[PDB]
RNA sequence: AUAAUAGUAAAGAUGAAAUAAUAAUAAUAAUUAUAAGACUAAUAUAUGUGAAAAUAUUAAUUAAAUAUUAACUGACAUUGAGGGAUUAAAACUAGAGUAGCGAAACGGAUUCGAUACCCGUGUAGUUCUAGUAGUAAACUAUGAAUACAAUUAUUUAUAAUAUAUAUAUAAAUAAUAAAUGAAAAUGAAAGUAUUCCACCUGAAGAGUACGUUAGCAAUAAUGAAACUCAAAACAAUAGACG
C-alpha cells in the first residue's frame, strides 16, 4: 500500500515540477509578448521600420 | 559446446554485412571479406559456405552477403578485386604517411573510424630499396590518363612541367589507350579512407 | 469563476512562484507586471479550450466522490466522472 | 505437410503381410529394422537455455524479486501486460545464438576496411585437431588475421591481465600491427634480395593490371566507335 | 489558445509598400489585446508575388506583403478577427491555423519550426 | 517516503542473508517467521 | 440465389408491379368511403 | 468454472494435432485436479506449476504479487506416431450441466446410453466431479458419489 | 449564359448523317469582362476513420477516438426476444435554387419495324433548408463475444539497444501447414471449443391474397391457403460454342 501510495505521489508532484519549469520558460520568453499598446507600436516599429530580416526564401 | 565451436568457426569469423555487391557509387576501400577456395574444392564446388556455388563460376574467389536466401540463392558476386589492389600498391611501395603532423596510428569507448590507414599499407616510409642498376630514388610505374591518372588500381592526381599535345591532342578522349609511365610523389590518406596519390607524368 | 487557470495550474501558486522567481533573479517593475499579466491571459480558461475546463470539472467531481484519496474507481466516483461528461 | 504414418510403420506393414501369407519370403531388412527402430514421434521438444549465451528462456521475474525502485524511481507492485501473456512460443523458436566476439569483428573491419580484401579461406580443416593458446597471437594452423586479433582479446578478458574489454582489444590490435609490419617487410626485402642474385620476374602485379586493363579498353573502344556512328546516323 | 495567422495585404503605393500592411498589424494587434489576447510575435515576410492575378471585390491584385501574427486569444475572439480580416479591402487572404498547446506552452511559428527553433526561447538565444 | 521504503527492504533483506543473526534479533524483540520479522521492522521504522 | 434464379423473381416482382399500376384506379374507388 | 474447462480441452486437443511437447494451462484449483487426473490415468507425460512464461524449476509460493501471472504447465504424451491424447469432450457443458446418481453412472459405465451420453469406451476415461472433487467415474461408483459428469479423454 | 473586341464562312454532331435557342441579324475558334449555380485534379491506397449507411479542396469551433505506464474499482461481464436509434439511391410535402446532367415528352437518325441502343431540345429530378419514409447485390452474399493452434514475407506502432543499428513485442495485409469442407476454397476462420441471439426445412403458387398496424403518398412491415409437379438447387468435370 505505502509503495503504491508512494508511485501515485511522486508522478502528481514530477508532473508539477514540468508545470512550474513550463511557468518559468513563459516567463522567461514573455517580455518579447505584448499585452500593451505602446509594446505592440514598438514590435510594430521593429518589423517595419528597421526594414531588416523580412522572410523570404531563396 | 558445439555453440562455443560455431561462435569459433569460419563462417562466425567472416563479419556479417548487408552492403550492396553492386555499389556504383566511389569506392574508397573494399566493402566485402574476399573469400577464396582452393583448386580441388572450386573443382567440387565448395567454398565453405552453407550450399554449393554454380559450376559456372570458375574464378577460386568471390564476395558474399548471404549464406541462404528467401530466393533459395546465395547473395553473392565472383570477384576479388580488392587484393589486387593492394599487392599493387604494395609493389609501387609508396608509402601512407599522414600529411599532418600525427603519430603513426599503429604505434604507441570504441572508434569506428579507420585506424589510420585500412590495413592496405603496413610499410614504414624510411626505407630505400636497392636494385642492380643502384638505388631507387624515383620509383616508375605505368599508368593511363583518363582525361586525373589511373595508376595500378587507384586514381591519382597528376602534374608535369608542360602539357605535351602530340599525345593528348591526336586522340582526345582516347588517352585511356596509350599507357605512359609516372613518377609517384607521395600517397596520402583522408578521414574518408581514400588514398590520395600524386603522381608525374614521364616523357 | 474570473481567475481560473486551464492546464493544471492555481492562481495564488502562479503568483508565489513568479515572486520566487523575482527574489532569485534580484538575489544573482511595470515591465514584470506587464508580463505576469501576459502569463495569466495565455492560462486563462476564458482563452483555453473547453476540454481544459471539462477536466478541471472531472477532477473536482472526482475530490468531491473520492472514499479515499487514492481512489478513483470507486463506483460512485466512476458516475460523477460520467455525470460532468454527460 | 501431414505427419506420415507410412514412411515408419514399414516393419508392421511388412510383418501383417508375412502374417497373411501374401509374403512367402521375409525381406533382407525386415529383422535389421526390427532390431534398430525408428523415432516415430515427431514432436515440437521445448527449449530452456540459449545455447551460446547461456540465458535462461523459460522464466519470469516476479514483482517480489524485483523490490528496489525502478529506472523513474517507481517501484514495481503489480504483473505489467507482458507479464501476463502466455510467452510459450519463446519456449519453441529456436534461439537467436549471439556473441561477444561479433561485434568485435564488425569493429575490428570498420576499423581496417582492406583487411577484407585479404582472402579468407572458409573450408574447414579438422576442426578438433586444432590446439591454440591465446597467450601470443601467432598461432601455426591459423594465419594472422582480426579473428586472430579477437581471440587475444577474448584470453586476455579470460585472465583477466586487461580486465576491460577495450584495452584488451586496443592491446591485441597492436600486437597485430607488429606481425603485419614484419609481414611487410619479409616480403619486400625477399623481393630485394631476388632482383640482387638475378632472379627475373616475367609479369608483375602492376603489369597484369595494365594489361587486363588493355583488353577491356580494346573491346570498349570498337563498341564506342559503334555507338558513335549508331548516333551519327 | 495560441493561433498563428497569415495575411497577405495590399500594396496600393509603389515607394512606400509596408505602409498598409503596417496599419493592419497595429489594428488587428490592437484588437487582440483589447479582448482578453496576447501577441507573441509578428513575423514580417517579403513582397512576395501572388502565384496567379488574385482578385478581392472589384479590384485585382499581382503582388502582396505577406506576415505572420502569432497571437493567443479565445475561440470567439480569433473567429471574430477571422471575420474583420475577411470583410477590410486591404488584405488578398487571410488565413488563422491553431498551433496546438497540450504538450508546449511556448510555441513558435510555423516558419520558425521548419528552420528548427521550436520554442521562441530558442529564437531569442 | 521513499526512504522509509528502502529501509524496510534492506534490514528484511538482510535479515534473510544471516540465519543466526534472524534467530537472535527476532529473541531481542519479544513463512511465519519471515512475516514476524517484517512485522517487527515496520515497529521499528 | 444464382443471376438466372433471381430473373424469375425479377420477372415475378415487374408483373406485380404492372398489375398494381392497371389496379389503380380500381383500388382507389375500393379505398375510399368503405 | 465449466467454460474455463472446456478452453483448456479444447487447448489440450489443439496441442495434440501439431504435436507440441509441452504446454500450459490456466492455474485454477478445478483444472489443476483435472490435469492431476489426466497424469494419473496416463494422458499427460508431466504436471507443474509454473509462470506465464515457463514451467517452475523451484518451488515459488502464489500470492496476489503472483496470482495473475501464474499457470499450470503440463507435458503431452505421444507413441508409435500417434497421439495417446487423442479427444477431450465435456459431457457437463455449461448451458445443459448434467448431474447423475450412482446407478446411472454405473449404467453408463456397463455400455447403456444415459441422458444422450454414449456409455463409456474401451480406452476412455469419464471424470467426475463429487463435492468439489474430481474422480474417475469407476473410483465415483467404488465410493458411491452421486457427481456432475464432468468431461470424457481418449 | 450575357456583353465587347477584332476577325471570316461555315460551325456543331456522328459509325455516317441530319434535327435543333447554330450561323451572312456575322457564328464557331480566339481574347477580354460580368454573373450563376453545382462539383472538388493530383496526393489516393477508401490506406485509414466510422455501428453500419458512409467518409478524400482549406480553415476554425464543439464532440468522440490510440498505445504504454501509475493508481483505483472488485466480475460491475457476454449475448440480447420485445424495444430504441441511425440507415445509400429513388420517391414524397413544404420554401428557396436550378449552371451542368437528365427519367418523361417531342423531334432527328438507325432499322423490315425501333414505343430502343446514337444525336438534339430538354420537364420532374439531381442542390440547399425543414421534414416523411425505413428499404438496396444495405455484400465479406460470412451475426456478436471469449479461449486456443504450425510457418513465412511485408508494412505500421511500441519498448529496449550502443540519434541508426540489429533485437524483442503487438496490429494489420499477403502467401500457406494443419484442420475443415459437396468442392470452389476458408486459414487465425469456413479450424479446435464454449456462450448468446437471428434464421432455414422440396419446387411452383408467394413475400402473392386476405387481415392488421404505420405512412401525405408511393409503399413498409406482418403473412397464409387451395391448386400442380418429382422435381428443384450448388461445387466441380469434359466437351461444344462465342
Ligand atoms: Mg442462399
Ligand atoms: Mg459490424
Ligand atoms: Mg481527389
Ligand atoms: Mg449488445
Ligand atoms: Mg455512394
Ligand atoms: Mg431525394
Ligand atoms: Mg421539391
Ligand atoms: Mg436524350
Ligand atoms: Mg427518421
Ligand atoms: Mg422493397
Ligand atoms: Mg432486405
Ligand atoms: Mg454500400
Ligand atoms: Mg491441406
Ligand atoms: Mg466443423
Ligand atoms: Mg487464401
Ligand atoms: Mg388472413
Ligand atoms: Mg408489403
Amino acid at each position: 500500500k505505502l509503495k503504491r501510495n508512494y508511485n501515485r505521489s511522486l508522478l502528481n508532484f514530477q508532473a508539477h515540477k514540468k508545470k512550474l519549469n513550463e511557468l518559468l520558460n513563459l516567463y522567461h520568453v514573455a517580455n518579447e509578448f505584448i499585452v500593451t499598446e505602446s509594446q505592440l507600436l514598438k514590435k510594430i516599429d521593429k518589423v517595419f521600420n528597421d526594414e531588416t530580416e523580412e522572410f523570404t526564401d531563396a | 559446446t558445439l555453440a562455443e565451436l560455431l561462435g569459433r568457426s569460419r563462417i562466425a569469423q567472416v563479419a556479417n554485412n548487408h552492403k550492396p555487391l553492386t555499389y556504383t557509387g566511389k569506392k574508397f576501400h573494399p566493402t566485402h571479406q574476399i573469400i577464396e577456395t582452393k583448386p580441388s574444392t572450386l573443382y567440387r564446388q565448395e567454398w565453405g559456405l552453407k550450399s554449393a556455388i554454380p559450376s559456372k563460376i570458375k574464378s577460386r574467389y568471390l564476395v558474399y552477403n548471404d549464406l541462404d536466401t528467401l530466393e533459395r540463392i546465395t547473395t553473392f558476386e565472383p570477384r576479388g578485386g580488392t587484393q589486387w589492389n593492394r599487392l599493387r600498391f604494395q609493389e609501387m611501395g609508396v608509402p601512407i604517411v599522414s600529411n599532418i603532423g600525427r603519430q603513426n596510428p599503429f604505434f604507441k569507448k570504441f572508434n569506428t573510424e579507420i585506424i589510420g590507414t585500412g590495413g592496405l599499407s603496413y610499410s614504414l616510409p624510411g626505407k630505400l630499396k636497392n636494385s642492380p642498376n643502384g638505388v631507387i630514388q624515383r620509383t616508375v610505374v605505368p599508368g593511363r590518363i583518363l582525361n586525373l591518372a589511373a595508376i595500378g588500381g587507384f586514381v591519382a592526381d597528376v602534374v608535369f612541367f608542360q602539357s605535351p599535345p602530340s599525345s593528348f591532342n591526336s586522340m582526345g578522349d582516347f588517352i585511356r589507350m596509350k599507357t605512359f609511365l609516372f613518377e609517384i610523389l607521395e600517397a596520402s590518406m583522408e578521414k574518408n579512407g581514400s588514398v590520395s596519390m600524386h603522381a608525374r607524368l614521364l616523357e | 469563476e474570473p481567475l481560473v487557470l486551464s492546464k493544471g495550474y492555481n492562481i495564488e501558486e502562479v503568483d508565489k512562484f513568479l515572486a520566487a522567481i523575482e527574489s532569485a533573479k534580484r538575489e544573482r517593475i511595470e515591465k514584470l507586471e506587464d508580463r505576469r499579466e501576459a502569463i495569466l491571459r495565455i492560462l486563462s480558461m476564458r482563452n483555453s479550450e473547453n476540454k481544459n475546463a471539462i477536466k478541471m470539472a472531472v477532477e473536482l467531481a472526482r475530490k468531491e466522490f473520492e472514499r479515499f484519496p487514492g481512489d478513483t474507481g470507486s463506483s460512485e466516483v466512476q458516475a460523477a466522472c460520467m455525470t460532468v461528461r454527460i | 505437410m501431414k505427419i506420415q504414418t507410412n514412411a515408419v510403420n514399414v516393419l508392421q506393414r511388412t510383418s501383417a503381410y508375412l502374417k497373411s501369407g501374401l509374403l512367402k519370403e521375409t525381406p533382407a531388412w525386415y529383422n535389421v529394422v526390427a532390431s534398430i527402430p525408428p523415432s516415430t514421434k515427431f514432436t515440437r521438444e521445448p527449449r530452456f537455455k540459449n545455447p551460446s549465451n547461456g540465458h535462461i528462456i523459460g522464466k519470469l521475474v516476479d514483482v517480489t524479486e524485483q523490490p528496489h525502485a525502478n529506472n523513474k524511481g517507481l517501484y514495481k507492485t503489480r504483473p505489467n501486460s507482458s507479464d501476463k501473456r502466455v510467452g510459450v512460443k519463446r519456449l519453441y523458436r529456436p534461439p537467436k545464438l549471439t556473441y561477444v566476439e561479433d561485434r568485435l569483428r564488425s569493429l575490428f573491419y570498420k576499423q581496417h576496411p582492406w583487411e577484407l580484401s585479404r582472402p579468407k579461406i572458409l573450408v574447414e580443416n579438422e576442426i578438433g585437431d586444432e590446439n591454440y593458446d591465446w597467450s601470443h597471437m601467432l598461432q601455426i594452423g591459423r594465419p594472422l588475421d582480426g579473428e586472430s586479433v579477437i581471440q587475444r582479446t577474448m584470453y586476455l578478458i579470460k585472465t583477466k591481465q586487461y580486465g576491460d574489454m577495450v584495452e584488451a582489444y586496443d592491446h591485441a590490435r597492436y600486437e597485430f600491427y607488429a606481425l603485419r609490419m614484419q609481414e611487410e617487410t619479409e616480403q619486400q626485402v625477399a623481393l630485394e634480395e631476388a632482383e640482387m642474385f638475378g632472379s627475373l620476374f616475367g609479369v608483375s602485379a602492376i603489369e597484369h593490371g595494365i594489361q587486363k586493363e588493355q583488353e577491356v579498353l580494346d573491346v570498349w573502344e570498337k563498341k564506342v566507335v559503334e555507338e558513335t556512328e549508331l548516333m551519327a546516323a | 489558445m495560441l493561433y498563428e495567422l497569415i495575411g497577405l495585404v495590399r500594396i496600393t503605393n509603389s515607394n512606400a509598400p509596408k505602409l498598409e500592411a503596417k496599419e493592419l498589424s497595429s489594428t488587428i494587434g490592437k484588437l487582440i489585446i483589447q479582448n482578453r489576447g496576447v501577441v507573441r510575435d509578428i513575423v514580417p515576410m517579403g513582397i512576395r508575388y501572388l502565384p496567379k492575378i488574385m482578385k478581392k471585390d472589384q479590384e485585382k491584385h499581382f503582388r502582396a506583403y505577406h506576415f505572420l501574427m502569432l497571437f493567443d486569444s479565445s475561440a470567439a475572439v480569433q473567429s471574430e478577427i477571422l471575420r474583420t480580416l475577411k470583410k477590410d479591402p486591404r488584405v488578398i487572404r487571410s488565413s488563422i491555423v491553431k498551433v496546438d498547446l497540450d504538450k508546449q506552452l511556448d510555441r513558435a511559428s510555423s516558419l520558425h519550426r521548419s528552420l528548427g527553433k521550436k520554442s521562441i526561447l530558442e529564437l531569442v538565444n | 517516503q521513499r526512504s522509509l521504503i528502502d529501509r524496510i527492504q534492506t534490514r528484511l533483506s538482510e535479515l534473510l542473508s544471516n540465519d543466526l543473526k534472524c534467530d537472535q534479533f527476532l529473541k531481542d524483540h519479544g513463512n511465519i517467521k519471515k512475516n514476524l520479522l517484517r512485522k517487527h521492522v515496520m515497529m521499528d521504522m | 440465389d444464382s443471376v438466372m434464379r433471381k430473373r424469375k423473381k425479377k420477372m415475378k416482382k415487374h408483373k406485380l408491379r404492372k398489375r398494381r399500376k392497371r389496379e389503380k384506379a380500381e383500388r382507389r374507388k375500393l379505398s375510399q368511403g368503405r | 468454472s465449466l467454460v474455463k474447462l472446456a478452453n483448456t480441452c479444447a487447448h489440450l486437443q489443439n496441442c495434440s494435432k501439431v504435436r507440441v511437447a509441452l504446454t500450459s494451462i490456466p492455474y485454477t484449483k478445478l483444472q489443476l485436479q483435472f490435469a492431476y487426473n489426466l497424469y494419473q490415468q496416463g494422458f499427460l507425460s508431466s504436471l507443474q506449476k509454473g509462470s506465464t512464461m515457463g514451467p517452475d524449476k523451484d518451488f515459488v509460493e502464489v500470492t496476489p504479487d503472483n496470482i495473475s501471472t501464474r499457470r499450470l504447465w503440463v507435458g503431452l504424451k505421444y507413441r508409435d506416431n500417434k497421439p495417446v491424447l487423442s479427444s477431450c469432450k465435456l459431457i457437463s457443458k455449461p448451458n445443459s450441466r448434467i448431474h447423475l446418481p450412482m446407478e446411472d453412472m454405473k449404467k453408463l459405465c456397463s455400455g447403456v446410453t444415459i441422458r444422450n451420453i454414449k456409455p463409456l469406451q474401451p480406452g476412455e476415461l469419464i471424470l467426475v466431479r463429487a463435492h468439489n472433487n474430481i474422480m474417475d467415474i469407476n473410483e465415483a461408483i467404488s465410493k458411491k458419489l452421486d457427481g456432475e459428469v464432468l468431461c470424457r479423454v481418449k
